[PDB]
RNA sequence: GGCUGACUGGGCCCUUGAACGCAAGGGGCCCAGGCGGGAAACCGGGGCCUAGAGAACGCUCGUGCCCCCACCAGUGGGGGCC
RNA sequence: UCGUUGCGGGUCCGCUUACCCGCCGCAAGGCGGGGACAGCGGCAGGCGGGCUGUUCGGCUGGGGCGGCACA
RNA sequence: CUCGGCUUAGUUUUGCCGGGGGAACGCGCCGGCCACUGGCCGGCAAGGCUAAGCACGUCCCGAGUCCGAUAGCGCACUAGUA
RNA sequence: GCGGGGAAAGGAAACAUCUUAGUACCCGCAGGAAGGGAAGCCAACAGGGACCCCCUGAGUAGGGGCGACCGAAAGGGGGAUAGCCCAAACCAAAUCCUCGCGGGACAACCGUGGGGAGAUGUGGGGCUUGGGCCCGGGCAACCGCCGGCGGGCGGUAGCCGAA
């Protein structure tokens, strides 16, 4: 049971208890601080390891701030059919982790989004911390993961000369070992 | 086994909530003498995950941990584990120099004694000592071992 | 001749116990063992291998023998191995924004349904239909005008 | 004076709707079950006759040793035909 | 009304750190007041031509009023 | 799980967003057209990638029971010009 | 092509649910295609076996002032075919980036030294034919990095071509 199985028990219930209580001293700050901020290191750091975090050069973490709620609705001011006049009630198909992740790909141009995760809530406040790569920077183009998001290319004389060489040799193994009990 | 909500109730003034007693300079300066004395003879574990494995494997005998992590719940579940299987623990306040002392270039938030070769009897007395301050502080008392 | 597999159409209730057979997926792992081979030797001689298949079928296991023997007697010239030849991978620009990350997805309903049956597909599709005048969108109200049609006529 | 036929399950015909398509409603003649009046014949499916009359969806009630509900069985619930 | 909403004490009293309001300061932070109320989000009832969509039948000695010659 | 809303063939049963509540752990968890119970069957969510085979026409090549200067693109021409 | 916001006219012989239509249009973001893609699947006790696209299933099931109208999926036939990784268990800095120099097909890489990341875990291992852990045997081990040298072919001007 590696240590990150024990962080994760603060967001558990055996831990919530005390965790609120941090939370309600830690909000304080995060509530006066820049809306889009990074940080040095991921508050939940069994979560961010999960989605792809590493502490390599290039990979960003920022905290995000925003209201939760419904998306603001705006009341048509032309003529519409009833069904079409409500407002109350109405919502966005987009959740506002991924409203959360674009708005931290906007303040840092150029870098891709790799995932995110929910912090923690308050009265009027969402908070999420969005996992973001430099898909420049020579640490991250050769991360097996990262390559997913930053491109890859193979030539085919690589993979296919050695599946033929494989090919050769496998049969000429066979041939000595297989044939034999295939044709008895 | 422990509930966090009991030991966790009545954190100490301008210390992360995981801080359960007041560690003096001097005793906490001892502790980080013996993991330098434990590393250069006998054996040590530095690193939140290799010392949280020593403490529920049964091989720890000190336990330090650092103060001044960042985000405290990396290390929070410490003394919890350590008090579930009787080991006894320190804080220290620079997690900067516990990874001095324990031979890494890099800081360590917690670290434990494996093995303390030519300090052995100085943890013995180190305990002693932390071992005092808890009592002070309305806690048990946790053995050598 | 590289054999072919040949499994079971699945039997339904409305059958009625009807069967019939099919060209499967591939070689079921059952049916390889029983001529000494596993899922890496058999894509490396070029059969194509289901790891997913359970059953075996002692017809696939005799093809396999067959065309076994006529390979490893040199009669025989075996396909290029059933195994990815090329790596192409393009640099993903703006996922966030184009719905690709894990909250844009689970928004699209790809955690919890098939790519088929999510809304954004059955929008595409209906919306295909309709502007190349496709199968039942050639009409529209095909399904009313059978019906009344069905009751004058059938009277 | 004695009763409840203002009955249960069905069929055919007339009119509404002329010859000539076409609701609902209304009337007539009967078959079976079980009754009432009467010695019996016979009559009774409301008022001596011609007016007082309402589709689809939905709901509700009655009825059946009734049918169905997604691999199988059971419980609650739902749907179906008249 | 649910959440924000916390800490003590015996539904009520109090407290401040939440939150809110103003003053000073680039900011950092300080001062004052209110205060777990308010405000804010969700849900629920009321008032609601402020705004949106519509309907306002037919016959008919022209239309309308009348009448129903509309079953 | 519950409430509101958009959407879906999804119907006491599609997907999702928002408010509130909120698990377990492989001895566990998920699905098998309302819910639960038992059996049986199939699986392992909430992390990432992936060629081929499929849409398009600024552009290039070919073809035509197409039009033939009021036709055919608005433009066969110092036309998106005056 | 992908994500979000999002009508009305018209239709229903009026019209509000509804349809039109998740359309017109708007905002944002990619590629030469995109998106999807590798079973917490479908089935029914018989079996299929990632994905997309085509034919069909089918105007069937079902939705709906059960009106107008809307409307699948499984399955079958085809095009094509391909499977893998991150995290964790276990080990604990064995790791990676950069630069100087020497070497090294101008490459990767090797030696040496400075700097940076890294115990809040770099790296190894692992990926349903689950794995980790322990034990024994065997190589046809396996998995990655560079694209130098040689050759062939095709495209971007042309040349010959009977009477
Ligand atoms: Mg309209
Ligand atoms: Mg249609
Ligand atoms: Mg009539
Ligand atoms: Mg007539
Ligand atoms: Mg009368
Ligand atoms: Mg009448
Ligand atoms: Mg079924
Ligand atoms: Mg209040
Ligand atoms: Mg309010
Ligand atoms: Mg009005
Ligand atoms: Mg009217
Ligand atoms: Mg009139
Ligand atoms: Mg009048
Ligand atoms: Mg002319
Ligand atoms: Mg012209
Ligand atoms: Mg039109
Ligand atoms: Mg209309
Ligand atoms: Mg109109
Ligand atoms: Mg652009
Ligand atoms: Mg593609
Ligand atoms: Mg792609
Ligand atoms: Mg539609
Ligand atoms: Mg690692
Ligand atoms: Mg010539």
């Amino acid at each position: 049971p590696s240590a990150y199985q024990y962080m994760a028990m603060w967001y558990r219930k055996v831990g919530r208890e005390v965790h609120e209580r941090l939370m309600r001293s830690v909000l304080i700050k995060w509530r006066k601080e820049p809306a889009i901020v990074r940080v040095e290191r991921p508050f939940r750091l069994e979560r961010a390891r999960k989605l792809g975090y590493k502490p390599k050069q290039g990979v960003v973490v920022a905290r995000v701030r925003l209201i939760r709620g419904p998306f603001n609705r705006r009341r048509p001011d032309s003529g519409r059919r009833p069904k079409r006049m409500g407002v109350y009630g109405i919502t966005a198909w987009k959740s506002w982790r991924q409203v959360a992740e674009e708005r931290a790909a906007r303040k840092f141009p150029g870098l891709e989004v790799l995932n995110s995760y929910w912090v923690a809530d308050d009265g009027i406040y969402r908070y999420f911390e969005v996992i973001l790569i430099d898909c420049n920077q020579p640490t991250i183009q050769r991360d097996p993961l990262y390559s997913g998001i930053c491109g890859r290319e193979v030539p085919r004389r690589r993979l296919a000369r050695r599946l033929r060489e494989r090919q050769r040799k496998l049969i000429e193994h066979l041939k000595k070992t297989l044939l034999p009990k295939l044709k008895g | 086994t422990i509930d966090p909500k009991t030991f966790y109730a009545n954190p100490l003034p301008g210390k992360p909530f995981y801080v359960r007693f007041e560690v003096p300079s001097d005793v906490a300066e001892k502790a980080l003498e013996i993991l330098s004395i434990a590393r250069q003879t006998g054996k040590i574990k530095k690193g939140t995950n290799e010392t949280t494995k020593a403490v529920e494997r049964g091989l720890a005998k000190l336990v330090l941990i650092a103060e001044d992590v960042d985000p405290p719940e990396v290390v929070a579940h410490l003394p919890l584990l350590c008090e579930e299987k009787k080991v006894p623990y320190v804080y220290v306040p620079s997690k900067e120099k516990l990874g001095k002392a324990a031979g890494i270039n890099v800081a360590a938030a917690a670290a434990v004694v494996i093995e303390a070769g030519q300090a052995a009897g100085e943890l013995e007395a180190l305990v002693n000592k932390i071992n005092e301050i808890r009592a002070k502080h309305g806690l048990n008392a946790i053995p050598v071992r | 001749m590289i054999p072919k597999p040949v499994v079971q159409v699945p039997r339904s209730i409305k059958s009625g116990g009807v069967t019939k057979w099919k060209e499967g997926r591939g070689f079921s792992l059952g049916e390889l063992k029983e001529v000494g081979l596993n899922a890496e030797q058999a894509r490396l001689l070029g059969l194509p291998v289901d790891t997913r298949r359970d059953s075996v079928w002692p017809q696939n296991v005799e093809a396999l023998r067959k065309w076994l023997i006529e390979v490893l007697e040199g009669k025989a010239t075996p396909p290029e191995p059933t195994l990815p030849k090329v790596v192409k991978v393009k640099r993903k620009r703006g996922r966030a924004f184009r719905g690709l990350t894990s909250a844009g997805r689970r928004s699209r309903g790809l955690i919890s349904t098939r790519f088929r049956e999510t809304h954004n597909y059955k929008f595409k599709k209906k919306a295909k239909e309709r502007r190349l005048k496709k199968r039942h969108e050639a009409t529209k109200g095909l399904g009313n005008v059978l019906r009344i049609s069905r009751i004058i006529n059938e009277s």
